[PDB]
């Protein structure tokens, strides 16, 4: 192998194979991608571009 | 840590070898102690 970082995605972490899991040499760390809380969901609709059509206001709303 | 590593798989000894390599070299400190009982639990 000697140089290959892997990235393994999924929706399902049930079904997958455990023996994937915490061993160095194959994915040796695991990150869990959550729901926004309300802070971020406001960085998003800026970034996006709600700011074309919504004031300050309607986006924090 | 041979003595506080019973019930360890030579796997796990050696994911507990990178685990106080890394921090030795990142840190100048192993805390071997510390991190059995966080492989235990």
């Amino acid at each position: 192998k000697e140089g290959l970082f892997l990235i393994g995605t999924t929706n399902y972490p049930e079904e997958i194979d455990p023996g994937l899991m915490n061993r160095a040499g194959r994915f040796d760390r695991a990150y869990e991608i959550g729901l926004p809380d309300e802070e971020l969901r406001l960085e998003y609709m800026k970034m996006r571009g709600f700011g074309i059509f919504l004031s300050e206001g309607e986006i924090k709303n | 840590a041979a003595k506080l590593t019973e019930g360890f798989s030579f796997a796990q000894l050696g994911e507990l070898y990178v685990s106080s390599a890394l921090q030795w070299h990142q840190e100048g400190n192993h805390h071997i102690e510390t991190m059995v009982k966080d492989m235990t639990g």
